């Protein structure tokens, strides 16, 4: 993969003479929701091939702050009409 | 009797394991109830006849007496009629099926074991209003059964949302592995999705499974045509052949 | 140390193996430090990726500068024995020994993983300094540790309970594989891993009674066989990850292509795949592929290439229909079908326009001239003529390129050769396609630099300097032939100069036997003239001529419209001169080689004329007039010594002459 | 080649591999001018029983139907 340029040879005469879309695969396709996986990064994309660790990696790290965000938005309690949510924002204001 | 037919691959196996219970076989007629140790007048080895020989397609022989025998000692058995009227599924009869089927769903309306044929003639039938009926109506006893997962994904099909049938059929699969059928039908939701590379895979596996499945092979061997890559496509319809001689489409 | 195979995206036992050896480099405590040799080979197959085309490219960049070692199973037998070698090895050996006997738990196994990332695992060197205070040697994360370990680490917590469940029992099942070896009775007590197993073991909180039921939990799960064991599923005996079987599989067939290995334990380990690892590692089917073709199975070979090109295609997300046609045309190439590959190639370069990108053209026209290059009596088949390509290929660009530009003027050489043009322009296409070979790497290449001594050693041979062609003659590979070529072609090349050589040691009965094989045996065209050609020396040799003269000019005639061969029309040629002279009428040849003659002398190549005066020199012997023939020789006697192989016939001419 | 229910014609001159099918098992297999004569299989297990009627298969070339034979007295 030198290029022809990386050829000091030829590299030093040209010197004096100027004087992709992503399809899924089978096993990207999960059982439980209809949508299959769609990689971040290239660098996910080994040669073209989907590495089944690297897609569980992050699959894994998606879920994880799942179970911690599961009291945000739609969750009230009874006696207090206003979510958590923005208990914190207030609370944000609050010393700001 | 389901144990030693799954141990059977070929049909010639068939003729000599027949063979092997006529002559030298005789059951013990101490333990066995009188005028039952007959094999003549016997009902297992009835009821081997009309399963082995029609599951393999095997040629027929000590057949149609049976068969008549069993349906008047049965009229009935839920079983028998599910398995006649699969047989006139299996003879590309579809109009006389739909007829056969309809007696069992009125007699039997929870039935999860043969309705995946049933969800099967609909599609082709087109009656998406009768089809949509069973999958409501299926999916209310329970989705856990392997048919029930394989009901719906037809009527899934047919209304032209693959993205989601092709969901189900995965679903219906990993319940119980040992329905081959659904690998075929993954794969052939894939092609009307114009993804030709994940229906690839999807076809191999149902031949890797078991290599004497003439319908992977073939929707194997259209996932090939469909592509410009004409030749390379010979060998996997040259093997089909092989199976199915038997037939006009192949 | 055989067991069931089983592709694993966790801690394998092996993976431990490493885990356990870097915890003794960096505690520094026992001041072992393990060598480095040690680590480069058992971290360095775990690194991720290789990638290997089926054929179409050779080795152009697998191949390492350096010589390095085979990958090493995950076997504690075969583990111990790369430790074991060294004479303090034992020591570092034990230290091994000593650490799998002290994690007898899974908690055992979590003790270690916290212990890393706690302490040992830093993440940039700028908080190395500060922590002077640590006791233990500590790593960065870019470092080649660093970022193996952070891998095993973060496929540690990437794990439910079941997956550290999974790692004990096998690790266990590991483990009491090496108990049942010869290797474990030599170590059975050294006293050393009683030293540095109570060193690990200390602050266990407990020995009274705890302890006693420690053992218990342990017991009773763990095989006793005092009574019926704890049913459970089917335990896999090795657990390897891609990337690991991968750096396996991958040097194994280039050993296969051209410290022991151990071909039975692979070949026994991969044959053993659950048919889903298969899947996930579609090179299985290939190896297959390459066994197949070594012993010539045809219906064998064609399942295996098929299962390799439909598993790869959905896993590649780039397209791979175009690159599967031509394996598969290389396939039919390789059997002597050639008609058969013509059609599977046409399909190729209509897949390749659909996908509307340039990179895949370039090597489907390389692949076109290749297969023209064995085979070129279908050189007017194809839909374009060789000529075409090499007038695009060396306008091609100036970047991107790199072995493009080798490729196509080694193409022109042999056209131009073949073509036999003025020796002035062969060796200045001969220069360009040396230079540029030369250049770059010629050892990561290694197919075209053997096709540069393979064209030289001829261009040489033609011109008559042997010395030359000796020296080249010395890098000239046997047995490695080249892709799309059969198998056995290198077999059938040996034995061909065998025959050659028999023919000049008046081995007639072993020549004879050779030729019966010839007629029903597949041969590629280079070796069909060459026995096409033998066939016509030994007839010759037995004195029959109205066969040989038959057959003789049917050679020519299609050596000059089938294949335009010029240089195999010439030396079928001066054997027509050679058996009309030798019946005592070489009159007929006159007007044939005088036209050779002058047609020659504007070429310019000496051995080609001198080879014609000696036949001239023979004919005006025969007539009578051998008082000019002595007048010629003595002019011309000192430039035909210069060739080697015409001095017998020279110096055997000069005593006629006396 | 000839297997107990399958034959495989692989083209070694020109061309690719074909393969076809049978009726029913063979016994083997005899060669004569431009086809195959197939023998059906006797008997296997031991009851000895076996057919008379017909158990001889003419085959010219792999794609075209079989034929009988044709005995006189």
């Amino acid at each position: 993969a030198r290029a022809l340029r990386d050829i000091s040879l030829f590299n030093d005469i040209r010197k004096d003479q100027n004087s992709v879309k992503y399809i899924p695969s089978l096993s990207a396709y999960n059982v439980f929701n209809e949508f299959p996986y769609y990689p971040t990064s290239a660098s996910q994309l080994l040669d073209g091939k989907l590495d089944e660790f690297l897609m569980l990696s992050e699959q894994y790290k998606s879920r994880l702050p799942k179970i911690r965000k599961l009291g945000w938005n739609r969750f009230k309690p009874i006696g207090i009409n206003k979510t958590m949510y923005e208990l914190e924002m207030l609370r944000s204001r609050a010393r700001a | 009797w389901l144990e030693l037919m799954d141990c059977l691959q070929k049909v010639d196996d068939a003729l000599l394991l027949n063979n092997y219970l006529y002559q030298n076989f005789q059951f013990k007629f101490s333990e066995n109830l009188g005028s039952q140790r007959t094999i003549e007048f016997n009902i297992m080895i009835k009821f081997f006849k009309l399963k082995v020989f029609e599951e393999l397609n095997g040629q027929l022989e000590d057949y149609f007496e049976d068969l008549e025998f069993l349906l008047q000692v049965f009229p009935n058995f839920t079983f028998l009629k599910a398995y006649n009227a699969t047989i006139s599924y299996n003879n590309l009869d579809y109009v006389t099926a739909e007829s056969r089927f309809d007696d069992i769903v009125k007699q039997d309306p929870y039935r999860l074991n043969d309705l995946e044929t049933y969800s099967n003639i609909l599609y082709v039938m087109q009656k998406n209003s009768k089809l949509a009926y069973l999958a409501q109506f299926v999916s209310q006893i329970d989705r856990f059964r392997p048919e029930t997962c394989c009901i719906i994904a037809n009527y899934y099909s047919a209304r032209q949302e693959h993205e989601k049938s092709i969901m189900y059929f995965r679903r219906a699969l990993t319940l119980d592995k040992k329905t081959t059928n659904a690998w075929t039908l993954m794969g052939h939701e894939f092609v009307e999705l114009s993804n030709s590379h994940a229906a690839i895979e999807c076809y191999r596996r149902a031949v890797d499974i078991c290599p004497r499945d003439f319908k992977a092979w073939f929707g194997l061997g259209q996932a090939y045509a469909l592509l410009d890559m004409h030749l390379y496509s010979l060998y996997y319809f040259q093997k089909a052949c092989t199976l199915k001689p038997w037939d006009r489409r192949i | 140390k055989y067991g069931p195979l089983g592709i694993t995206n966790f801690i394998t036992p092996y993976d431990l193996c490493i885990l356990i050896l870097i915890h003794a480099h960096c505690s520094q405590d026992n001041g072992i430090s393990v060598p480095t040799a040690v680590f480069l080979r058992l971290i360095s197959p775990t690194r991720p990726s290789l990638e290997w085309n089926p054929l179409l490219k050779d080795n152009s960049n697998l191949r390492s500068s350096s010589i390095v070692p085979p990958p090493v199973l995950p076997i504690l037998d075969n583990i111990i024995r790369i430790l074991l070698d060294d004479k303090d090895g034992n020591k570092i050996a034990l230290t091994l020994m000593g650490y799998l006997e002290a994690i007898n738990g899974l908690d055992s196994i979590n003790r270690l993983m916290m212990d890393l990332e706690k302490n040992c695992l830093v993440n940039n060197y700028r908080s190395m300094k500060m922590r002077t205070t640590s006791t233990r040697r500590q790593m960065t994360r870019a470092s080649f540790l660093g970022t193996f370990l952070s891998t095993c680490i973060r496929k540690y917590q990437i794990g439910d309970f079941e997956m550290r469940e999974t790692i004990w029992i096998n690790l266990q099942n590991f483990k009491t594989v090496f108990k049942h070896t010869p290797l474990w009775l030599r170590f059975k007590d050294n006293v050393h891993i009683q030293k540095v197993k109570n060193c690990l073991l200390a602050n266990d909180e407990i020995s009274v009674e705890d302890q006693q039921m420690v053992e218990f939990f342990q017991h009773f799960n763990n095989g006793n066989d005092a009574d019926s064991k704890t049913m459970n599923e089917e335990n896999y005996g090795t657990l390897i990850s891609i990337q690991h079987l991968q750096s396996i599989v991958n040097r194994q067939i280039v050993n296969w292509l051209d410290y022991e290995e151990q071909s039975g334990l692979v070949f026994d380990l991969l044959d053993t795949l659950s048919l889903n690892d298969a899947t996930k590692f579609p090179l299985i089917f290939i190896l297959k592929y390459l066994e197949a073709i070594k012993e010539n199975s045809y219906q064998t070979a064609l399942d295996s290439l098929h299962n390799y090109f439909d598993y790869k295609s959905t896993g590649n997300s780039q397209n791979y229909f175009h690159i599967s046609l031509l394996s598969l045309a290389t396939f039919h190439s390789s059997f002597n079908e050639c008609d058969a590959a013509i059609n599977s190639f046409e399909e190729a370069t209509r897949i390749a326009r659909e996908n509307k990108d340039m990179e895949t053209l370039n090597l489907i026209m390389i692949w076109i001239i290749n297969f023209i290059e064995v085979h070129p009596e279908y050189a007017n088949r194809f839909y374009i003529t060789v000529e075409q390509i090499i007038k695009y290929l060396k306008n091609s660009s100036d970047v991107e390129d790199a072995n493009i530009f080798s490729n196509a003027y080694k193409f022109e050489t042999l056209l131009s050769m073949v073509k036999e043009s003025k020796t002035a322009e062969v060796s200045s296409s001969l220069l360009k396609f040396m230079a540029i070979t030369l250049q770059n790497v010629p050892s990561q290449n290694f197919d075209l630099f053997q096709s540069l001594v393979s064209y030289e050693v001829k261009f040489w041979k033609e011109l008559g300097y042997e010395s030359i062609s000796d020296v080249y003659e010395k890098f000239l590979s046997k047995t490695s032939s080249s892709s799309l070529r059969n198998y056995d072609s290198s077999i059938i090349n040996q034995d061909i100069k065998v025959a050659f050589k028999a023919l000049e040691e008046d081995d007639f009965l072993k020549v004879k036997q050779y030729l019966l094989k010839s007629e029903s045996l597949e041969l590629d065209y280079d070796q069909k003239i060459n026995l096409k050609y033998l066939r016509v020396k030994y007839l010759v040799k037995i004195g029959d001529y109205d066969l040989s003269m038959r057959l003789i000019n049917q050679y020519v005639k299609e050596c000059c419209e089938e294949v335009a061969d010029s240089n195999w029309r010439f030396k079928f040629e001066i054997e027509s001169i050679n058996v009309l002279l030798l019946s005592d009428v070489g009159i007929r040849s006159l007007p044939k080689i005088i036209k050779l003659i002058d047609e020659y002398k504007e070429i310019g190549n000496p051995l080609r004329c001198v080879i014609l005066l000696l036949k001239l020199c023979e004919v005006l012997i025969q007539v009578g007039k051998s008082m000019e023939a002595e007048c010629l020789i003595s002019c011309n006697l000192s430039t035909i010594l210069e060739f080697p192989f015409v001095r017998k016939k020279t110096d055997e001419l000069l005593e006629s002459l006396s | 080649v000839v297997l107990s229910d399958i034959a495989h014609v692989y083209m070694l001159k020109n061309g690719g591999s074909t393969t076809v099918c049978f009726p029913f098992q063979i016994g083997n297999a005899f060669w004569y001018a431009n086809g195959v004569i197939l023998e059906r299989e006797t008997s296997a297990s031991k009851p000895i029983e076996f057919d008379l009627k017909h158990k001889y298969i003419t085959l010219t070339d792999p794609m075209a139907p079989f034929g009988l034979i044709s005995i006189t007295n």
